[PDB]
Formats: C-alpha cells, sequence, structure tokens
RNA sequence: CGUGGGGUAGGGGGGCGCGGCCGUGGGGCAGAAGCCGGGCCGUGAGGUCCGGUGGACCCGCGGCCGACGAAGAUCCCGGCGG
RNA sequence: CACGGGCCGGGGAGUUCACGGCCGUGGCGAGCCUAAGGGGUUCAACCCCGGAGGCGUAGGGAAACCGACAGCCCGCAGCGGG
RNA sequence: GCGGGGAAAGGAAACAUCUUAGUACCCGCAGGAAGGGAAGCCAACAGGGACCCCCUGAGUAGGGGCGACCGAAAGGGGGAUA
C-alpha cells in the first residue's frame, strides 16, 4: 500500500537507514521506557528535502512585508532641463537662485531613486494545501532519523531514541524548572544549552533594526492542545518551540528550510497526530 | 521548483543588454506604434499569415451575429460512457435509488442538462434528462435501459 | 512611561526623551543583603545623603556619602571616588546608579518611608 | 617539505614555471589612469579592443591555457594542502603529511598560542604563527 | 441555534433547469402564519422577516416549529429582536449645494434608475478601480491584447 | 531556454540510477529504455490512463509504464502493470479487474530481463 | 573518441563579489571593521595571510531575497591641480 | 585633422504589477485550485474552514440547431525467435 | 465625501470622430465618515426580495474612423443587517 513511498532499490543500489520502527517507544516523565505506541503513517513519509525546502520558503515569505520610498521622493523640485548651448550637460536642475545645481535624475545628488521597491510587489511565494502538507508530514518523518537530526545540527547523542515521545502526564508540568528536570532525564538539555550558548551578536544592519541576536534552534515540543501547562514551562528555554500538534508548521519544523529537528512528543500528541495533515 | 539566474546579471558589462549595437533599445518606434497597431500597414504580413486571406478576417471585420446569451441555454452534456462510469461510482457510495429494478438517475441533480452519445453504456438505466441526442436514446435501449425526456 | 514596543530606536527614544519623574526609576540601586532583611526591600531610587558601596570600574570597593544627583545625566557623586584637575581641585567621577550598593539609608524624610512600605508589601 | 609521488613532483615544479612566466592581466592603459589603477582584470567588450583581439605588442587577455597542472592546482608553494584554522579544536581529522595549518588572521594571541603549541605537538607546519607568538615561545 | 431561512435561487433561462438553494432575507409571511406569528411578533424573537417573499417552504416552516419549542420551553436565548436600536439622523447642512434635493436627485438620475447605473456612480466606480489598479484596470487595453493573442495562438 | 536539468525528486533520480545499473547488470536493453522517458522533462512526462490499457493489452500482458498511471475510463483486462506512480482511483480499478500494481524495482527483481514485458506510454 | 581549440551582434552553460534574511559553525579589547604597503593561491572575477595604523564589531559553510558591481553620459556632488 | 572626459573620491541606468506565450522543476490528476471572507493562534506568520467561480473533461454552425473510433496498413524503441 | 464647470499634452505610429477623461484644475457644500437605502425592482411561469462595500460574473454582452481602445448588469459567494 505504501510500497511506492518507501521505494526498494534492492539489490543495485545499497540501502539507507531503515524506516522508523512499527512502534515507538514512550517514556515517562523520570525517562524510563514505559510501553510502546503504533507509529502514525506520518513517520513512513520519504523525507523530501527539496519539497521541505519550497515549503519552508513559502511559509516563511507569507509574513514579509511591504517596502517601498516616498512616492514623491526626489521628484519634487522646481526643476527643469535649460537645453543645449549653455556649455552644460542638458540634465534637469533647479530653476531658482541654486540654478545650475543637479536634480531629478537618478544620476544627481538628491535625484530619484530609478527602481525603488514598491509596496505592490509579490513577496509571498504561493503553495498549494495538498503539496504543503506533503511537505510538513516529509518533515514530520524526519524527526524520526539521527541521521537527519543530526545533520541539522541538533546535540543527539543523549537521546535514547528517535522519535522521542513522553507520556502525555508531561503535559500537566507548570514550572521551567521541573520542565529543565524533564529535559535533562530525556539527553534533550545538552541540545538547550547549545542554543543557549550559541547566542551570538549578529554582523551587520541588524543591529540597529531590532535583530542584534541570532540564536539557534534546540527543541521543538509538540503537545495534544492549546493552554496545557507544558506550553508555559518550556517556552522560556532558548531556541525552543512548543505547539499543539493541529498547528505543525514548516516554521518549526524545518529551520533553515532543513529537515530534521530534535522533537519531543507527547504520547497523546502522537496519537492526535494520526488525523492530521492527510 | 529550480530556481535561475536573472538576466540582469549576465547583462553587467554588456552595453546593449541584448538589444544590439545598431538597432538599439528605443521607445516605441521600435514596436512599430503604441499597442496592439499596424495590422492593416506594416503588420499586414502578420494577419496573412494567421488571418483568412483577402480579408483578413479574424483580425478585421464582422462576421456573424450573437444569440443573446441570458435567453439560451448553456448546455452541460454528458457522455454515455462518462455517465456508466458515474453510476458506478454513486452505486458504490450508494447514491443511486434502484426505483423499478433498474438504476434511476436524473441528470439535473447531477448538474449536467444533455445526454450525449459517446462511448458505451453496460448496465441498464433510466436517465431522466431535459435532452438527449439520438444516439444516446438508442445505446441506452440497447442496454436494457431508458430515456425520459423531461420539461423544462 | 518608558516605551512597550521591542525596536531599539524607540525604546532608546524613551530613555533619552524622559521626563524628570520618569528618570527617577533609573537611580534604582540593590540594597545590600543587611538592609534587605531589616528594610523588607530590594531596590531604592539613591538619593544625597544615603551611603554606597562602589562595585565597578576604578573606585570599585570605595565606600562613601551620595552629594548630589544628576537627574538629567543619571550620575551620582559619591565621597571618595574623585581626582584632582591640572588646577589642583577636587572633582567627582559621576558614577552610575546601576553599578553602586546602597549600604545605609538615609531616612530622615517622611516621603521616603511612604516607598518602602509600598515596596515591602 | 611535503613528501610528493614523483608524478606530483614534476607537476609542482611546472606549476612554478607557470607561475613566474604568468602575465599580469589588466585593462587597457591600467597604468595610465589612477582610476583604475588597482582594479581587477575586465574583459572590456568595445569597438576598437585590441586586448581581446590579441594584437602583437598589446597586453595578453585571460583564457584558459593559462590554467596551471590540475593535479596541484591550489597547493601551498611547500606542496601542503592549506586548512584554515580558528580554533584548537579545528585540528581534529587533520593529517600533517598532507595538511598545512594557516591561523585565521582574526585569531587573538591568546587562542593563538594554544593552537601552534596543539599544532606544533602534533607535527603540523604552521604557516602564520605570527610575530609575537614567535617571541613568545622563543623566549619560553 | 435560531434558524436561518433558506429559500431557491432563481432558475434562469440560462442554467437549463439546474437548481439550487441559498439562505434567504428572511422568513415569509406565509412560514410564520403556519406556526402562528405575525411579522411584529417574529422580529420581537430575533427572526429575520420578510414580508415581501411570497413563497412558503415546509423546510422552513419545520425549522421554525423547532426552534420555537425550545425557545418557548426555556431551552433556547432567542437573540435581541430585529428591529432598530439606535436612532441617529444628523442636522443636514447644504442639502440643494450637494445635490440632496429632488431637483438634484433627479439631475442625478436617481428618480429613473437605480443608484448602480448612474452616471456618476460610473464616474465614481471607474476611478476607483483605476487608483487601485484593481480587476480590469490594471491592464490598459487588456482586451485587445486578449483578442489578437487567442487569433496567432488558436489559429 | 532554460534547458533541462532532471528531477529535482532524489526518489526519481534514485529511480533513474537503478534503471540504469539495471539494464548494465542484466543486459537489458528496455531498462535503459524506460529510463531515458522516466527523465523526461516534467512538461513532457508521460501519463497513461486505465482506459488505455484496454486497448494496448491483452489478459495476462506485463506492462511498464515509464511514468504515472491516472485512473480515467474503465479497465476490463486482467494486466499486470508497473509504473513510476499510480493513482488510488487507477489502483482500484486494475486491482478489481483482477490484475496487480508493481513498483518498477518490483518488476525488475521479478523479471531481471524484462522478457514479455510491453512498454506503454 | 574527435583532419576538437579565432570570433562582433546575438543565443546557450557555469562561477566571483556586495547588502540583508533563514539555518549552521566560529572569531574578537591577548584587538572587529576600515585604511597603507607586502607575500601566497586562482586562467579570472577574486580569495587568503603578514607588518603597520585603528578601536568594536565581524566571518566560514548551506539556502533564500535584492534599493547588487562603473572609466566614460558637454554625467551629478564635493575636493584639488597644471 | 570624427565627437566626449583636467584629476580623484562618492553617486549613477531592464524595475514592479496585470494579462498572454513558452521553458525548467514541484503537487495533485478526469480532475485541479480556491477568491472574498470565517473560526482558532504563541495573533499580518501559522492551523482549519470557505468550491462562489475559473480552467479542463466535445465539437460543428452566423444562427435555429445538431452532437463523435480500436477497423486496416507502415513502422522507431522494446520484446521474442534463428 | 457630495453637486456643478471642465482642458490639452500624449495615444491612435499623420489626424479631425474617438481616446486621454468626466481626468488635471476651478467654483460651491458636508461629516467623522460621506453618498446610497426600503421595489411604478429583478426575473421568466421557477422563483428572488432595502442599501452600500469586498470576491466573482468579465474584459462576457455591448459601444467604437467595428480602429486604437472602451465596457456593464442580473445572478452566485461574503461583510453587515432595520
Ligand atoms: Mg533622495
Ligand atoms: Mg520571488
Ligand atoms: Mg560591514
Ligand atoms: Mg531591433
Ligand atoms: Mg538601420
Ligand atoms: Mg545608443
Ligand atoms: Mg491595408
Ligand atoms: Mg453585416
Ligand atoms: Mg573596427
Ligand atoms: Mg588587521
Ligand atoms: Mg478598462
Ligand atoms: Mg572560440
Ligand atoms: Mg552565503
Ligand atoms: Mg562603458
Ligand atoms: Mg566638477
Ligand atoms: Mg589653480
Ligand atoms: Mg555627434
Ligand atoms: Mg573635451
Ligand atoms: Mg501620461
Ligand atoms: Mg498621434
Ligand atoms: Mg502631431
Ligand atoms: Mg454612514
Ligand atoms: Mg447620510
Ligand atoms: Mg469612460
Amino acid at each position: 500500500l505504501l510500497k511506492f513511498k518507501l521505494l526498494d532499490l534492492s539489490p543495485y543500489i545499497k540501502p539507507a537507514e531503515e524506516r522508523p520502527p512499527e512502534a515507538l517507544k514512550v517514556y515517562d516523565v523520570n525517562g524510563q521506557y514505559m510501553a510502546d505506541i503504533e507509529t502514525p503513517i506520518h513517520f513512513y513519509e520519504p523525507v523530501r528535502p527539496d519539497l521541505i525546502r519550497r515549503a519552508y520558503l513559502s511559509a516563511l515569505s507569507a509574513r514579509f512585508q511591504p517596502k517601498g520610498v516616498y512616492e514623491g521622493a526626489g521628484k519634487e523640485h522646481s526643476c527643469e532641463s535649460f537645453g543645449v548651448g549653455l556649455g552644460i550637460a542638458r540634465i534637469p536642475r533647479y530653476k531658482g537662485h541654486l540654478w545650475p545645481r543637479g536634480c531629478f535624475a537618478p544620476n544627481t545628488r538628491g535625484g530619484r531613486r530609478a527602481h525603488p521597491p514598491r509596496p505592490e510587489k509579490k513577496l509571498h511565494e504561493e503553495i498549494n494545501w495538498k503539496e504543503k502538507n506533503l511537505a510538513i508530514r516529509s518533515a514530520i518523518a524526519a524527526t524520526a532519523y539521527k541521521s537527519w537530526v543530526a545533520a541539522r545540527g541538533h546535540m543527539v547523542e543523549k537521546v535514547p531514541s528517535l522519535p522521542l515521545v513522553v507520556s502525555g502526564d508531561a503535559e500537566k508540568i507548570a514550572k521551567a524548572k521541573e520542565a529543565k528536570k524533564l529535559f535533562e532525564v530525556l539527553g534533550l538539555w545538552p541540545d538547550v544549552e547549545r542554543a543557549a550558548e550559541g547566542v551570538k551578536i549578529r554582523a551587520g544592519k541588524g543591529k540597529m533594526r531590532g535583530r542584534r541576536y541570532k540564536e539557534p534552534k534546540s527543541v521543538l515540543v509538540v503537545v495534544s492542545e492549546l493552554d496545557v501547562p507544558l506550553i508555559g514551562a518550556v517556552r522560556n528555554f532558548p531556541g525552543v518551540d512548543v505547539v499543539p500538534v493541529s498547528h505543525l508548521n514548516m516554521l518549526v519544523l524545518a529551520p533553515g528550510g532543513v529537515p530534521g529537528r530534535l522533537t519531543l512528543w507527547t504520547a497523546t500528541a502522537v496519537e492526535r497526530l494520526k488525523g492530521l495533515f492527510l | 521548483v529550480r530556481r535561475f539566474k536573472r538576466a540582469t546579471k549576465y547583462r553587467r558589462g554588456s552595453r546593449t543588454h541584448g538589444w544590439g549595437r545598431v538597432g538599439q533599445h528605443r521607445k516605441s518606434g521600435g514596436s512599430g506604434g503604441k499597442g496592439m497597431v499596424g495590422f492593416h500597414k506594416h503588420k499586414w504580413s502578420l494577419v496573412m499569415k494567421y488571418g483568412e486571406s483577402g480579408t483578413g478576417w479574424p483580425f478585421y471585420g464582422k462576421h456573424g451575429f450573437k444569440q443573446p446569451e441570458t435567453i439560451s441555454v448553456e448546455w452541460r452534456p454528458i457522455n454515455v460512457g462518462r455517465l456508466a462510469e458515474l453510476v458506478k461510482e454513486l452505486r458504490e457510495r450508494g447514491e443511486v435509488r434502484e426505483e423499478e429494478g433498474r438504476l434511476v438517475v436524473d441528470l439535473l441533480k447531477l448538474g449536467y442538462n444533455k445526454l450525449l452519445g459517446g462511448g458505451h453504456m453496460d448496465v441498464p438505466l433510466v436517465v431522466y434528462t431535459p435532452v438527449a441526442s439520438k444516439a444516446a436514446v438508442e445505446k441506452i435501449a440497447k442496454a436494457g435501459g431508458e430515456v425520459r425526456i423531461v420539461s423544462l | 512611561p518608558f516605551t512597550a514596543s521591542a525596536q531599539p530606536r524607540k525604546q532608546r527614544l524613551s530613555l533619552y526623551a524622559a521626563p524628570l519623574h520618569l528618570r527617577r526609576k533609573l537611580l534604582n540601586a540593590k540594597l545590600s543583603p543587611e538592609l534587605q532583611k531589616k528594610l523588607g526591600v530590594k531596590r531604592l531610587p539613591v538619593r544625597r545623603g544615603d551611603t554606597v558601596l562602589i562595585m565597578r570600574g576604578d573606585f570599585k570597593g570605595v565606600t562613601g556619602k551620595v552629594v548630589k544627583v544628576d537627574l538629567k545625566r543619571v550620575r551620582i557623586f559619591v565621597e571618595g571616588a574623585t581626582r584632582t584637575n591640572s588646577r589642583g581641585q577636587t572633582v567627582y567621577y559621576p558614577i552610575h546608579p546601576s553599578k553602586v550598593m546602597i549600604v545605609d539609608v538615609d531616612l530622615s524624610d517622611k516621603a521616603r518611608q511612604k516607598l518602602i512600605e509600598r515596596r515591602k508589601r | 617539505r611535503r613528501e610528493l609521488p614523483q608524478p606530483l613532483k614534476r607537476l609542482l615544479r611546472l606549476r612554478l614555471q607557470m607561475k613566474r612566466r604568468k602575465p599580469e592581466f589588466v585593462r587597457i592603459d591600467q597604468w595610465r589612469y589612477k582610476r583604475i589603477e588597482d582594479s581587477g582584470w575586465r574583459n572590456q567588450r568595445t569597438l576598437d579592443n585590441k586586448i581581446r583581439r590579441k594584437w602583437k605588442g598589446w597586453p595578453k587577455p585571460v583564457e584558459v591555457g593559462y590554467r596551471k597542472p590540475a593535479a596541484v592546482r591550489g597547493l601551498h608553494p611547500s606542496g601542503f594542502v592549506e586548512v584554515l584554522v580558528h580554533r584548537p579544536e579545528d585540528l581534529a581529522g587533520l593529517d600533517p603529511k598532507v595538511h598545512a595549518v594557516r591561523i585565521g588572521r582574526t585569531v587573538g594571541l591568546r587562542k593563538r598560542l594554544e593552537i601552534v603549541k596543539k599544532a606544533r605537538e602534533l607535527g603540523f607546519y604552521v604557516l602564520n604563527p605570527g610575530k609575537e607568538v614567535v617571541e613568545l615561545l622563543k623566549k619560553e | 441555534m435560531i434558524p436561518k431561512p433558506v429559500v431557491q435561487v432563481p432558475r434562469s433561462i440560462k442554467s437549463g433547469g439546474v437548481t439550487k438553494w441559498k439562505e434567504g432575507r428572511g422568513f415569509s409571511l406565509g412560514e410564520l402564519k403556519e406556526v402562528g406569528l405575525n411579522a411584529e411578533q417574529a422580529r420581537l424573537l430575533g427572526l429575520p422577516v420578510d414580508t415581501r417573499r411570497d413563497s412558503v417552504w415546509p423546510q422552513n416552516v419545520e425549522a421554525l416549529r423547532k426552534w420555537l419549542i425550545e425557545v418557548l420551553e426555556g431551552k433556547a436565548t432567542p437573540p435581541e429582536p430585529t428591529l432598530p436600536k439606535v436612532v441617529k439622523v444628523k442636522r443636514k447642512r447644504g442639502r440643494a449645494f450637494r445635490g440632496l434635493t429632488s431637483a438634484g436627485r433627479r439631475s442625478r438620475g436617481l428618480i429613473s434608475t437605480r443608484f448602480r447605473e448612474t452616471h456618476n456612480y460610473k464616474f465614481k466606480k471607474k476611478a476607483k478601480e483605476r487608483r487601485l489598479k484593481k480587476r480590469h484596470e490594471a491592464t490598459k487595453g487588456l482586451g485587445n491584447v486578449l483578442r489578437i493573442s487567442r487569433i496567432i495562438n488558436e489559429s | 531556454p532554460p534547458n533541462p536539468t532532471g528531477p529535482t525528486n532524489r526518489q526519481l533520480r534514485m529511480l533513474i540510477r537503478f534503471l540504469r545499473k539495471a539494464a548494465t547488470a542484466n543486459s537489458a536493453n528496455i531498462w535503459r529504455a524506460i529510463a531515458e522517458l522516466v527523465e523526461r522533462p516534467r512538461r513532457s512526462r508521460v501519463v497513461v490512463n486505465v482506459g488505455k490499457l484496454n486497448r494496448v493489452a491483452n489478459d495476462g500482458d506485463v506492462v511498464v509504464i515509464p511514468g504515472k498511471l491516472l485512473g480515467g475510463g474503465e479497465l476490463k483486462k486482467r494486466v499486470v502493470v508497473a509504473a513510476v506512480s499510480v493513482t488510488p482511483k487507477a489502483w482500484k480499478k486494475v486491482v478489481e479487474a483482477g490484475g496487480e500494481v508493481l513498483t518498477i524495482p518490483e518488476l525488475v527483481r521479478r523479471n531481471p530481463k524484462g522478457s514479455g514485458v510491453k512498454i506503454v506510454i
């Protein structure tokens, strides 16, 4: 049924890393293995970096705001070309006391910008809904591969397994202090520390515009629903994002347009996933 | 999705930007006028290539009249072969009432208002349609069905 | 009342254009642990007559009385954090209040006690 | 310094000969005008260009005929493969028989001392220890 | 949940017999009469009433009967009555100068034809489209570019 | 024009490599012919409707489609069909007529020489 | 493998640089950018390192976007010559 | 002995939208896509809803009006036989 | 925002009908919005049900040296509802 998804190319092409197992491991809030649950169909999608990049660029581009110059910039002085015969170039010049001073033309100081940004420019790269959801499924499946997650840059040495599923009881944790303990016992804290230490002051004019800090991404926490206490308990950690499962998107699933995000699923979130993005 | 470099990138350092040195990049005179003009004098050779000889018809002139669309039926026909596919799907979901021992479909609730005769009917069918072509009535009747003409 | 905007230009414009009653908030300095248990508050705006310990800079570790506060500059002058000019006069280094710790509080002002009760609560 | 096999040894010597005879590729009249004095090569698309047309007595244009042997292209003159290093941990995975260490220009003196010590212990040829580091280690 | 009236979309000649339903402006007086209400009482219960409509649809009657029972048994809360809740008439200045008297209304075309077909409405509508470059005013001469291109590409 | 680049889909790219390797290993020109049709520009890729199989295939025939099998028309023959991809409606029609739907690598493994296999585009 | 190697207009294919953004990895008061001179690498666009000057920011790699590359326009503005 | 530039620095020219043709890829496929707008959000992002409508599935004719294939041959690839 | 007066340049590769454009501009008069608004309506024998604005119908019908070019309405989906 999914033979066309996981394409077997044996014997002529050597196999890659095996598909994720038919079951997922579930850990309790103390980091102890608890049980197994059936793998949702989403994790069997092939990882498709080309499609994931397209869907990420689409979601990011919907955020950009229109920019432009003032419509009359450099065009409102009283100027005219004074013709030939005066020994000077025939560009427009100030009419009054500043007379010979050049004006209007893009090559003159204080002149108009020839081809400035326009607020009507289409910045949003649109994507079909079906194509966007196929990319989301592809990005979800990448969270189950240590090869993809490590290649994105996460610290995965101490994580017991991937996909990392924790019990639904974790959704009751309300304090950042307790969520910190949960991250440490699941082997996720080293990646949070990578983001905490990796925050830098970025180079260039972005500092002037409120973009002084560039922060790495660490962990995506997926919960069953909105307004569970765990959302507030983890959202203050450096590089951590948290969403309910129905709010999954390409911005959190493939930062940089690159698949494989270190993700902590709750068991209830994995259950709800089976009816979404399909 | 594949991305390609803009042509302006290649044209930096080329003086003419692909417009040549002799016939450079000028204003509307380089197009022989502004807009869709010139087709009877200097672009008449373009009319003769694509249009009717002698009259240049589609480019210039009148032909016939238009029957007013507000008093004309907009037809949405369906072929007999395509209909046979449709009822098969409809039966699987259970949308077909086999009212009289035969499958009964009426085209208007299906969004069509005419029945044409292309294809093959493989089942007996009662079809309620405002209009059916001669071959549609025959092909439906050869399969044990029947066409019933309703009045608009 | 100091902007809520996250834009650095608006944060800085709030700071430089703040009226006098807002500039007082920039005079807050941490109380020493001893004063914190006696008064029950963590911070107070520095006041002339207070005694502060300087924690940063060339005069780090120097304790002295506050002799003058400049709301416009948001700077304070502290006894001991001085030097001499070429003409031999004694001049004061202007110290930012966030770099000192209050070790003795001047409480002769009734109006100041109201601020303490508000923060102790 | 780096020990190369005989096929590459000849190509390295050949590359040195090609370097000595390589023209300095300049635009026409680059020597006359200060405004273009420090310019890179430009292949100007002009009517009367005599460099593009390869007139004898004029400067020579850029062509792929001037490319150096592909097997030694990019090597340091000593024969090594240069690697830019910014911290001591960057020395991992390099082979002193193949690689030479070039320290990043902006690496500060404190970090440069750690890199040079670790690299010299591992046997790497360090291209640019710097004047200050050389004095400090010599003083040591 | 207060029901919404269901009415039939007018069947045009162009449709060829295909019909569909739509949400109506309000319940008809015939439908209200079958549930024992007049226009005033139905409006006091928060129902949209359309005294212009002549048709009576049984599905509308059935929805009204079901919801009225819920309301009269305390299970449903009627919304606010569908009658005016404010009166806001502003003092008028210069009616004659702005063409708002009967003489002005006649010259503007508002006595003989609809507002949408008056010449000043046409002037304002097209001016807005050109200012915003909306719909067909993003391209001048769009029709002729399409016409000539169709001939060339469909020859 | 922007000249043809080949597929960006790595799944398609790996399949094309597979078919070329299978053609070399088994001396089978068919898998080379399939790979060339699969690598066609997207705007001229091969799509085949199940209704076309009625005319071009007999009962029991083994058919390889170097492209997508779409479900249009009706199938009345029992066919073994391999394709790059199959739509759900096409899948249902082929199976319900008693046929079988394979991947191209499945067909190559089953029939390395591609004997009796009919190319349908 | 080629009795392959000139080329204006023009068409086609690949790369360099500049400003920002999304990621990733780093450097910096034991001295960032900039600037003067110099060595090395690349056919080249250019990269990189050294000494001096300077005093706080900047860079590698992958992706994406442009207010993106000047020798010339009796070019514009400023400065300054014979 | 055709015209332009004294010099240096800085600035300085294919842009955006709509519509059409075509190409390179990507999704879905006898179907494809939603528009305005609506609900939620960690609030211009994002998730979900919205199929009105547009294009395609059938053409001919000014219009009334009418309304469609697996039969034979040649034959590239490919497959089979010698 | 409402009423009135009202061009030309340019385009049509000339130009006058035409367009540009009921635009620029001028004169008068309002509000925090204005104007519109409660069927001498639309439809076609089936039915909608005041109005304005948004998406569509649609560059369709239609106007036009039937040239350049100009260009609806009903209907459908919404905001809101008296
Ligand atoms: Mg300006
Ligand atoms: Mg774009
Ligand atoms: Mg900079
Ligand atoms: Mg030309
Ligand atoms: Mg000529
Ligand atoms: Mg010219
Ligand atoms: Mg003629
Ligand atoms: Mg006639
Ligand atoms: Mg010449
Ligand atoms: Mg330096
Ligand atoms: Mg128009
Ligand atoms: Mg050549
Ligand atoms: Mg980059
Ligand atoms: Mg030039
Ligand atoms: Mg000058
Ligand atoms: Mg002089
Ligand atoms: Mg001349
Ligand atoms: Mg001169
Ligand atoms: Mg104009
Ligand atoms: Mg003219
Ligand atoms: Mg004229
Ligand atoms: Mg109002
Ligand atoms: Mg009013
Ligand atoms: Mg008009």
